[PDB]
């Protein structure tokens, strides 16, 4: 009941304080310069000291850009936010893609808020009863309501709004509630087990009797980004009449976030952090297949990188002397214009080697819990060195299938050649399609 | 009224029952909140 | 059930293969293509293993090479409990879901989850349904005598289930598949006791199903749903309306993230069952570069169902780009994926396929007509004769004789033209129909 | 009465062996097209197979659409013919593929026998909480209104002295009006006086109202209870067509299967039509290429005629009829030949007979000469103008003066083109 | 850093606050040079601050990274507050539901400044304690007990049944309008804090105000007229202020609002406040935008626009012909030009040191001079990233000073653009052309 898809064999960069890498550790083999640079960058990130850093790496397919991205994402831990999405997802429908890019920058930056809350909880007894002091009919403002719980009973009266909350919950005398005093409303645990068994059947859950003292108190810490707050504020949350139900039944669409809302949320988050409620963490942004973006984005990012809150982004283009998608004469290395590369630096992610590739194949065999023979491993690694490692990677599993159908737990030259015969590659298709009368 | 009375003869062909109360939110069983059903049917009683 | 009278694709039921992953020359309709059927068996064992992800395979080669037959055989051979997604890539465009939303919906539909819920029951003939008033001492004295064939028993209603019986107007004696966390009591009709009632003539009008199982027993009911239902439930409080009508509305990403976490922990807690199916797509040469990048990242993603992608055209123009590459796909994805070539057929397998078609259509053919059909098919294409057999059978009825003779096939051939016949007929009529400029010389004379 | 270029065709004229006469029921020549159409007619009359399509190729005025109308009127009333043009599939609020499947689903006819009942009577009392005491000719019964239909009843201003035609299964209420029994209320009463309905209030009938697949699709996708207020909200929140997916397709398939296995119902196929597929883009062609590879797609006919022209939606796909090569390779070609002098003569003769024009011999022959000289349509469009001209020029028959006036007045494309190369301005 | 702002690439530069002489200095507020440019910018800023002449225009040119965006931000900072700044880039006008022309009109409508004043009246401190001698309100007079005056107010038909409205226990501070207004609760008293343990969300406790009751209070607002447009767009147009579904505002509302603001200015109830528009890299914009602005920038309410671009002889988007600066002659005629100059060593090193100070980064002599060489052979932005990366190296190297070691490590592990292009041209074999020409094969 496991699924490993080109990953889960990587768990970290495998560095030290002195920038010393390990030849075989964390699912990474080789790339001393790339690992050193990634370690330096993540060390800079962990300090939360800056914003808007950027970097472009030149790496061909299968050279290890996605592996590095996943490793760096895991370096900062699950709690540090990350949102690496495809470069073709920018071109949306219901919202202009620059607004989407602003939304992603808003999502990336993180925060940690907290709140302490109290709550009371079955009902021991009940005594309902102020004066109008004038022409009013009456004035009901206090009712003693029981609170059983388990470890002690403490009945107490509050504002009448809690009383109408009791009727709103429609709880009987033998019914347990969960009333957070911050609002005076009711959260329903359910019915009770003491005054239960009044009948042989009950669709309503009997519900376990609440455990602990009634005057419960606790504190909660939640790490929530700002875009969730924006979308929560955008739509209504309550209501009783037709507008609320029709709006909730209505399907909301993605819209444009106004900058005045940005000012408002910055103001309120500053007020809350100044009280010690929340602590600040930046974000991390990654985009793959960036060279397909158009010149207007490639030049708007020139000023977007100057945003004072924008977190660290990583830029990844694999091509070379290509024109930006939609440019008549703006041809640049990796399809990124020079006026944009004047704001960041360049790393070189290079392909792998012979022992490196054979160890990669062996480790993929390990994570796929299959045993590989020396001859088959060397054949796979060699033909990867001539053409491509991914061919051997995608032949490993069907070769294991062949071995299982042969009732053996190892790959033999027979299995790999049978998979080669039954499954071609790009190179064998570069010289076979031309002689096809039918397209 | 004279422009709306006589010609009203067309009948839509097919109807499936229990597909409108399941859409308005008023019924004996729905995933939406049940705090509105009574006041919603009262509105239906006296909404012009 | 599943009303579909006949099709050119309703002739294969379950494929045919062996435990050795070796092809069957006559594998339940589809024949030949030893490499294709062996690869189909390899993929079948792969998907039964359920241990790999992010694999893309290209069914290359000339068209008409049993590619759709291969897909149908795989689909019918894997078996039930594994729903598929067999949809051509042309209808990815829509006016309600974007390309990204459509691709995400397809990917999340390709991977399923089964859910086991420990629901309960109260079965037995409920001969009476008494609803007493809400007395203060006991809030509901509602008698109701549920009893199966095994035992005789009475029960009590807790002031909540009275309308559960009669949400739709039903009577007592109904087998009730009640659920505790539902509130919607389901009545199965009528039921029996083990009594002879009164002394005089009676016991009339009693022939229905009688309860068989125990009065109460736990049922670990299994339900299979896709991520579509869960996501539409997350987006809106009511989700059945959008599941039926089809107006989900481009649900957002944090929903998918929380569903990912919830499904992961449910699998870790032993309440759900992961079923990582496989997606089928068509016309990949026609696919566009943004979809190419989408699938490129999806393959490297930790969660990606296997892909059955095929380009009928060879060395065709790559849609969405200005350049043409083999298979209509650039070398990046071409090297990322794997390739299975498919070659055309000879005549004898066409003859066998057409004979299978005929015996499926239960028509008393004569072998002369079959030989004529084989010749016509081998000259042009299989589908030619696949339609010629039916039209010749129609001509066989039109001349009042059941057997399909030579003259039927001859009339079918002469009446309806051929691709070569049509192109010859139009290239000699370059100034008779509407042309590039549309110049139609209707003037027969002068 | 009115005639628009058709209704002269009244059937192929196929004999007991499927061979049509020369000129019968508005037909001229084209024995190949007639015989192929008869073969397709027999295949459809078989009502066993499905999922096959043909195209008929012919120039302008070659009887393609004429043959389509002939086969349509030959099939009969119950079996429907679906006419559609490549411009129709370009919808607004839904994608073209879904429109094609909506056409496919509404194409197939499905004879069904469902049940309806109607409560109709004079109201006797109403009890709010609901009672409506309908009093028919011999019956007086009091239903209960659900709160929604109770509100609908309230809005119907129904009071003592009113009769309502409230259906039982749909539930919607249609008031019949003030009771004719209380005709002695005002000598000039505004409301119509309608008596107490015959039979019991709960009148029950057996109805043969059938359902197309799209009909029962919209039945549950967009419920149309109608007259009740909640039905108004149901038809107002989503009044349009929603993108029905394959899940509801399978649900609908199960529902129609169980209904047809109930026994009374049955299935009948249908014919769809497309004209000028040359204008269709490559996307719809590619999608229908994989759509006909199914078990439900009913019979469709193609009418197109193009030479070595690029297929619309592409830039390099050159093929006859503007059809992509794969579709041509999976579709059956029917040939049509250009009309002849005698065919033109008979065509003009029949078109004069249907238009109540007793055109004489020499006039008919000269009209045939113009038909053979420039184009058939040019001569055909002149039958009514020449008759009306002779009527204004006091002639029951059509002398050469009338046709010469028409030929100098209503020019053809050739004469206009001859004008167009000599002009100081366009 | 009132908001969650962390740092800017130019945070040291906050304000083009030239001295009273307006004669440029070799160094000021962290910026160095731009002498004639700074003088002209000060003149422009004063002209904007004048608030009496509209329809001006200034153009900015020169190679980027010369502080142009920093120039505009410093101008905005020197303009102070109460003057909202329109932060719109070139790629923000091609919106879906907002066409470019009325999007520019909306940006200008936001750019305007206005002030509004209003006056209301209230009663403060009404610790009431109603006591009357059932219904009908016979002898309907209420005790009112605030800090200053403690009397009994007589009432009438609207209050004797208005006191039974807002049903309260009359043990709290309440507000009433002496100008025939309704009753509003401002919260209970501290004595009511103890009566209920957990006060409901509605119930809050505030002291009796220390003073009299009849308070005539004046209020002042600074709201752009486009906000009022959104407010009165529909019957209830309050939800649309933040959602963004404006809907291509019609011009009838625009001229009605112009008339209203003119008449309120004549009444003295409103007064104007100057506004500015600034969009960077105007070259990548449609020729339609330039044509529209060339007419719309001479209207009665025509705030100046901070034009800025850096391209060369190219074609205005939406046309085909070669154009000056990628801009039409009509737009390159009704404006004045700001240009920048190539960096020199002294300001390069000073700016690098100032940035290091802003980043809390210590730079020694060798590192500073080497990075000045980098920022003079290359641009300064590479050295501005290198100071950060080198300080990261140093703090990983168990020291805080930056010297040749960290700088050289960055130079080896981070590639210059020219050498990057050379590496691309010499290793093209692994790269891909437009047609997907990739040499995946190795051996
Ligand atoms: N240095 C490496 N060590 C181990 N595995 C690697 C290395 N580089 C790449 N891989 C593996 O190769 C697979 C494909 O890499 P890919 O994401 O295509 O690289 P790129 O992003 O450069 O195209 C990944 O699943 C990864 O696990
Ligand atoms: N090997 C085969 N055996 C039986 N039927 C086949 C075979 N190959 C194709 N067909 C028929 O052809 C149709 C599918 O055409 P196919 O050959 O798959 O075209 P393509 O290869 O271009 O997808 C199916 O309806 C099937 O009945
Ligand atoms: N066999 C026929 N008998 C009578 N009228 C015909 C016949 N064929 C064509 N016509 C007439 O010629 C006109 C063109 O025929 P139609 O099939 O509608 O389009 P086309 O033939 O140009 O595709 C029609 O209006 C029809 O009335
Ligand atoms: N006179 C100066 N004093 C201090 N720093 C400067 C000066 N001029 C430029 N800089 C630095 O150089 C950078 C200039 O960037 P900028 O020109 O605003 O980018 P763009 O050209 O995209 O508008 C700023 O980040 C700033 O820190
Ligand atoms: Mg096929
Ligand atoms: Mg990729
Ligand atoms: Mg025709
Ligand atoms: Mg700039």
């Amino acid at each position: 009941v496991t699924r490993t898809a080109a990953h889960t064999h990587i768990k970290g960069l495998g560095l030290d304080e002195s920038g010393v890498a390990k030849r075989v550790e964390g699912g990474f083999v080789g790339q001393i310069e790339a690992r050193e640079a990634c370690g330096v960058i993540v060390d800079l990130i962990k300090a939360k000291k800056m914003s808007g850093r950027a970097i472009l790496l030149a790496g061909g397919p299968s050279t290890g850009k996605t592996a590095l991205a996943l490793a760096i994402s895991q370096e900062l831990g699950p709690k540090v936010p990350f949102c690496p999405l495809v470069g073709s997802e920018l071109y949306s429908v219901e919202v202009k893609k620059t607004e989407t890019l602003m939304e992603n920058f808003r999502r990336a930056i993180g925060l940690r808020i907290k709140e302490t809350k109290e709550v009371y909880e079955e009902v021991t007894e009940l005594t309902p009863e102020e004066n109008p002091l004038g022409g009013y009919g009456k004035t009901i403002s206090h009712v003693i309501v029981g609170l059983k719980s388990a470890k002690g009973t403490k009945t107490l009266r509050l504002d009448p709004t809690i009383y109408e909350s009791i009727q709103r919950e429609k709880v009987s005398i033998g019914d347990v509630i969960y009333i957070e005093a911050n609002t005076g409303a009711v959260k329903r645990v359910g019915r009770s087990d003491a005054y239960a068994t009044e009948f042989d059947l009950e669709t309503e859950e009997y519900v376990p009797l609440p455990k602990g003292e009634v005057h419960k108190k606790k504190e909660i810490v939640q790490d929530v980004t700002l875009h969730d707050l924006d979308v929560a504020n955008a739509r209504p949350q309550g209501g009783q009449d037709v507008i609320s139900m029709m709006g909730q039944l209505l399907k909301p669409k993605k819209t444009e976030i106004t900058e005045k809302l940005r000012q408002e949320v910055n103001k309120v988050v500053a007020k809350y952090i100044d009280q010690g409620v929340a602590e600040l963490i930046p974000g991390v942004l990654f985009i793959d297949e960036v060279n397909m973006l158009d010149i207007e984005i490639f030049t708007y990012l020139n000023k977007a990188l100057e945003s004072n809150i924008a977190p660290v982004v990583v830029l990844a283009s694999n091509r070379g002397m290509t024109t930006v998608r939609g440019t008549e004469d703006v041809i640049s290395p990796h399809g990124v214009p020079p006026d944009l590369i004047d704001r960041l630096l360049i790393v070189r992610t290079l392909p792998y080697d012979k022992d490196e590739i054979r160890t990669i194949i062996e480790r993929r065999a390990t994570v796929e819990r299959l045993q590989v023979e020396s001859s088959a491993l060397d054949l796979l690694a060699t033909m990867g060195t001539e053409t491509s490692l991914r061919y051997a990677l995608q032949l490993l599993a069907p070769c294991g299938i062949l071995a299982q159908t042969s009732n053996r737990k190892e790959i033999v030259v027979n299995d790999v050649n049978e998979a080669k015969l039954l499954f071609l590659d790009a190179k064998r298709s570069t010289k076979i399609l031309e002689t096809s009368a039918n397209y | 009224r004279k422009i709306i009375d006589t010609f009203a003869v067309l009948t839509p062909s097919a109807v499936s029952l229990d597909m409108r109360k399941l859409a308005l939110g008023l019924n004996d069983d729905s995933s939406v909140g049940e705090n509105t059903r009574l006041k919603v049917m009262q509105n239906c009683f006296e909404v012009s | 059930k599943s009303l579909s009278l006949i099709a050119a694709h309703s002739h294969i039921t379950g494929l045919g293969l062996d435990e050795n992953l070796q092809p069957r020359p006559t594998s339940e309709g589809m024949v030949g293509q030893l490499q294709a059927r062996r690869a189909a068996g390899v993929i079948l064992k792969m998907v039964q293993n359920g241990t790999i992800a992010g694999r893309a395979v290209l069914v290359a080669g000339p068209p008409s090479t049993g590619k759709t037959a291969l897909a149908m055989g795989v689909s019918q051979s894997l078996g039930k409990d594994v729903p598929f997604t067999a949809i051509a890539g042309s209808e990815i465009f829509s006016l309600e879901l974007s390309k990204t939303e459509a691709l995400t919906q397809a990917f999340r539909k390709s991977i399923g989850i089964k859910i086991k819920e420990e629901t309960e029951l109260i079965e037995g003939e409920v001969v009476e349904i008494q609803i007493d008033r809400s007395i203060t001492g006991g809030h509901k004295q509602g008698k109701l005598t549920i009893k199966t064939t095994d035992m005789e028993t009475i029960y009590e209603l807790g002031n909540k289930m009275i309308d559960g019986l009669t949400k739709e107007k039903v009577l007592a004696g109904d087998v009730i598949s009640i659920d505790k966390a539902s509130g919607k009591i389901t009545k199965l009709g009528r039921s029996f006791a083990r009594s002879r009632d009164y002394d005089a003539m009676g016991a009339d009008t009693r022939f229905v199903q009688c309860p068989e199982g125990e009065l109460q027993k736990r049922k670990t009911v299994v339900h299979t749903v896709s991520l579509h239902e869960i996501d539409v439930i997350n987006s809106r409080t009511q989700g059945f309306l959008a599941l039926f009508t089809g107006d989900t509305g481009e649900i957002r990403s944090e929903v998918r993230d929380q569903i990912n976490t919830k499904v992961a922990e449910w699998k870790e807690e032993g309440k759900a069952e992961i079923v990582p199916g496989v997606l089928f797509i068509d016309e990949v040469h026609m696919l566009d570069i943004e979809c190419f990048s989408f699938i490129n990242r999806a393959l490297e993603d930790e969660f990606a169902p296997i892909v059955m992608m095929a380009t009928n055209r060879g060395v065709s123009k790559t849609r969405g780009t200005n350049y043409k590459s083999p298979h209509g796909l650039p070398l990046d994805l071409l090297d990322r994926s794997i390739i299975i070539t498919t070659k055309s057929y000879n005549e004898q397998e066409i003859k066998t396929i057409l004979s299978i078609r005929a015996q499926e259509e239960e028509v008393e053919l004569s072998s002369d007509a079959l030989d004529l059909l084989t010749k016509t098919g081998v000259e042009t294409s299989l589908r030619y004769s696949s339609n010629l057999i039916s039209v010749a059978q129609q001509i066989a009825m039109k001349r009042k004789n059941n057997t399909v003779e030579v003259e039927d096939v001859k009339r079918a051939y002469l009446l309806f033209l051929d691709s070569a016949r049509s192109v010859k007929y139009v290239q000699e009529n370059e100034s008779q129909y509407i042309d590039d400029q549309g110049n139609v010389q209707i003037s027969i004379a002068k």
